[PDB]
RNA sequence: GCGCAAGACGGACCAGAGCGAAAGCAUUUGCCAAGAAUGUUUUCAUUAAUCAAGAACGAAAGUCGGAGGUUCGAAGACGAUCAGAUACCGUCGUAGUUCCGACCAUAAACGAUGCCGACCGGCGAUGCGGCGGCGUUAUUCCCAUGACCCGCCGGGCAGCUUCCGGGAAACCAAAGUCUUUGGGUUCCGGGGGGAGUAUGGUUGCAAAGCUGAAACUUAAAGGAAUUUGGCGAAGGGCACCACC
RNA sequence: CCCCCCCUCCCGGGAGAGCCAUAGUGGUCUGCGGAACCGGUGAGUACACCGGAAUGAUUUGGGCGUGCCCCCGCAAGACUGCUAGCCGAGUAGUGUUGGGUCGCGAAAGGCCUUGUGGUACUGCCUGAUAGGGUGCUUGCGAGUGCCCCGGG
């Protein structure tokens, strides 16, 4: 059945993304989801989306721009350190100087690089770039 | 079961049976080819001389 | 198409699609009133009733059950109620 | 593309859309050609919206126009519909044209004596010229095709919708198209009509032509 | 799809977005209780209850106009049964199965059934276990399941 | 040609149609129990998915005990064929083929493709349920039901096309969403033989079923596709070194 | 004296449920104002007694499906059914698959204006010139022709 709501909002994403469409329709939403989305957002990878408030559980309309190569979830939540962080740099990222890694830290939802900024460490989501 | 048999034989020279089955069966899915393809005999009484100088003239 | 708008649809695109597959769903039934001809009571009738509803007083009978909307009795004019 | 005052179909194209059967197309519809329809009838016949065809001509023929070299446009009709309305279209706009028996070759082997390498590329129908349109792949050249509801969309750039079945709306489609570039090109005139006769521009069968012959002097 | 078949069914209820009680309706919530009260006493399902207030009384829920659902008023009134209805169904079900193989012994299918619909009903004998609506020593069997209705 | 008796089976209708978890299921009628999908503004509220141990069903053949044995027919008896023919072919023919009661759990049990869930092109039909709409018919009026016609929705057996994508290719709308590698979960394979063999355990009346090695030996064994070649393979033509 | 049919051609007259107009009528639908809005009474379809209430005095047709259903007066429109003098009369009989307010469908006899023009057709059966079957022609495929009667 459904269990894992990200990884599959993810893949319905980098579907759409390689199919070209423009709209994406999310039918499951999540905090966690709205967190990733803004976080895309914040770094430029999609555009202006959108929550379809019903009252069992909402829709999300995403606006797509073509700047998105993959979007991944990594399954289940590993929890990493400050010092395994690199190891995931280097076997997760096709390159150094792009490429972003959303985990869960205790301050909320966030990239590698404000994680180290913070210098806090938690659990895996995903990846994007 | 209100004939015998000279009318009986008299309906089922044409297919008048088959026509009433047709034009009954119309309500129900339409049908075009009803003919009544075959008739047997079980049982028969005793011979009667006066049945059958009737059933000849 | 390569670019469609989910956002907002076209009306009669919400109608040809499935009741659960819709941007927000909505029942494809309603409910509305009915009245005898001879017996003047006015009672509310479920579309897909799917049971034999009687009229107050035990008279006539409104409505037969289907597979799908109820079937209602010649000479019952109906009506739809909305607000 | 139609969006100024000057630029608008006039009374006596519509008439010519009635007159030559246009806005009627064929039974199948493809699914590139949902927003080209206005409606279904009875007796499997789709209706062409005309505006939309309009709107499609003049950015066909704004695209004719764009280049300035007129020789590298290349006009392809190889069903008999057509044969001699792309040849009136390339004697009227000095397109360049292939009538019947497009070779498979032209665009791609180089050492061939009729090596064609134009910029731009107009074909009458885009199922039975099949040919052409897998050429135009192996080159950066653009193509606009005269689509009907059931003709399939593939390397197509600008479908303006029609009836290329009828040898009258075909010849109608060649004679507004040159007329349309020849407007925008400043040959013709805005408001003065240049309309000399439609039908030079369309195709019917020599029994037909024996048949004037006959009853003309 | 079905938890006992290879079947996908999409055959299900579909609520309007709009929760609120419409001006057309004329009944005040103890009204509609009072015919739940009465319902009840006819002996009937609080399913069918729903049903039969839908269909004739105009309602759409209960829950839409009251604070509570039809099994929580019943409860409340303190005559709901002592068993959940769904369970009553599936043991009533079990038993005409088992009925049926008392006089015939060539049946597999209904036998195949008959295991189905008893682990049906041990699956759900487990969750009114942890939820705590049957006691901890209830248990189904055959001799059991005849006692009981 | 007219009748009697025995047993087996359900042609044509019968389809890339239906149902069932699979094996499987085709004369009519009656009784009993069960099930998928559709419809729902009904009810409970997370009760769910996959599964060591364990458990039901399970083609044909095979075993034990009865009734019955029409046809077909292992073993067998002959007659031809042939150098030989305890083979192909023909005539008989025992167990078996049929039903009841009790056993084994084996198939190329094959979609040679585990189950649940999501996403990614188009088209025409088909079986079920529901919805809407011009018209024809159950003889001329109305309504509902059957039968046609035009469409929509959900589930299911499938089909055509495709530079979506994948693959060694045959091909696949899944065998796709895979170095841009992580949705959840059960079983299972590490070159070819020895070998499903030895031994031990276990089940069975038996035949046999499950679990299951090692010594030794070997540089290949295999999968897809192209070219030639030869078919007591097919389709067209030719030759007095072929024939009539 | 080729004595029997039979097919076709030129033209005309009759029966039948074709179409376009014409006379008699009958229905469905349409807009306008119920002196202005909130409730109580006896079943409430048009119903009647009132209380609030608008301008000292006077007073506005209803139902509960809160928006179209009744009853009114006005104004003419779009569509359709029957008859081919009218009344008898939609009356018997007939009909089904399930009903209805029900299709098909007469004559006796009486009051006048004694009964409106053009255009076609018809294999046989069934239940209309419709519907559904199914033939004749030369073996095929496609055409013409196959009601009754009169002159050649």
């Amino acid at each position: 059945v459904r269990m894992n709501v990200l990884a599959d909002a993810l893949k319905s994403i980098n579907n759409a993304e390689k199919r070209g469409k423009r709209q994406v329709l999310i039918r499951p939403c999540s905090k966690v989801i709205v967190r990733f989305l803004t976080v895309m957002m914040k770094h430029g990878y999609i555009g202006e989306f959108e929550i379809i408030d019903d009252h069992r559980a909402g829709k999300i309309v995403v606006n797509l721009t073509g700047r998105l190569n993959k979007c991944g979830v990594i399954s289940p939540r590993f929890d990493v350190q400050l010092k395994d962080l690199e190891k995931w740099q280097n076997n997760l990222l096709p390159s150094r100087q792009f490429g972003f890694i959303v985990l869960t830290t205790s301050a909320g939802i966030m990239d590698h690089e404000e994680a180290r900024r913070k210098h806090t460490g938690g659990k895996i989501l995903g990846f994007f770039f | 079961q209100t004939n015998d048999l000279k009318e009986v034989v008299n309906k089922l020279i044409p297919d008048s049976i088959g026509k009433d089955i047709e034009k009954a069966c119309q309500s129900i899915y339409p049908l075009h080819d009803v003919f009544v393809r075959k008739v047997k005999m079980l049982k028969k009484p005793k011979f009667e001389l006066g049945k059958l100088m009737e059933l000849h003239g | 198409p390569l670019a469609k708008d989910l956002l907002h649809p076209s009306p009669e695109e919400e109608k040809r699609k499935h009741k659960k597959k819709r941007l927000v769903q909505s029942p494809n039934s309603y409910f509305m009133d009915v009245k005898c001809p001879g017996c003047y009571k006015i009672t509310t009738v479920f579309s897909h009733a799917q049971t034999v509803v009687l009229c107050v007083g035990c008279s006539t009978v409104l409505c037969q059950p289907t597979g799908g909307k109820a079937r209602l009795t010649e000479g019952c004019s109906f009506r739809r109620k909305q607000h | 593309s139609g969006a100024l005052d000057v630029l608008q179909m006039k009374e006596e194209d519509v008439l010519k859309f009635l007159a030559a059967g246009t806005h009627l197309g064929g039974t199948n519809l493809d699914f590139q050609m949902e927003q080209y329809i206005y409606k279904r009838k009875s007796d499997g016949i789709y209706i062409i919206n005309l505006k939309r065809t309009w709107e499609k001509l003049l950015l066909a023929a704004r695209a004719i126009v764009a280049i300035e070299n007129p020789a590298d446009v290349s006009v392809i009709s190889s069903r008999n519909t057509g044969q001699r309305a792309v040849l009136k279209f390339a004697a009227a706009t000095g397109a360049t044209p292939i009538a019947g028996r497009f070779t498979p070759g032209t665009f791609t082997n180089q050492i061939q004596t009729a090596f064609r390498e134009p910029r731009l590329l107009v074909v009458t129908d885009p199922r039975a010229d099949h040919q052409p349109l897998t050429e135009a792949s192996y080159v950066n050249l653009p193509t606009i095709a005269l689509c009907n509801t059931d003709s399939p969309l593939r390397y197509v750039d600008i479908a303006i919708p029609c009836n290329n079945k009828g040898a009258h709306s075909v010849g109608l489609m060649w004679w507004m198209l040159a007329r349309e570039v020849l407007r925008m090109r400043g040959t013709i005139s805005r408001e003065h009509p240049w309309e000399v006769m439609p039908d030079l521009y369309f195709y019917r069968d020599p029994e037909e032509i024996e048949k004037e012959e006959q009853a003309a002097a | 799809g079905r938890m006992h078949a290879p079947g996908k069914g999409l055959s299900q209820s579909a609520l309007p977005y709009r929760r609120s009680v419409p001006t057309w309706l004329k009944l005040t919530s103890d009204d509609v209780k009072e015919q739940i009260y009465k319902l009840a006493k006819k002996g009937l399902t609080p399913s069918q209850i729903g049903v039969i207030l839908r269909d004739s009384h105009g309602v759409a829920q209960v829950r839409f106009v009251t604070g509570n659902k039809i099994l929580r008023i019943l409860k409340s009134k303190g005559l709901a049964p002592d068993l959940p209805e769904d369970l009553y169904h599936l043991i009533k079900k079990a038993v005409a199965v088992r009925k049926h193989l008392e006089r015939n012994r060539k049946d597999k299918d209904a036998k195949f059934r008959l295991i189905l619909i008893e682990s049906r009903i041990h699956r759900l004998a487990r969750y009114y276990k942890t939820k705590r609506v049957l006691p901890p020593n209830w248990k189904y069997e055959s001799s059991t399941a005849s006692a009981l209705v």
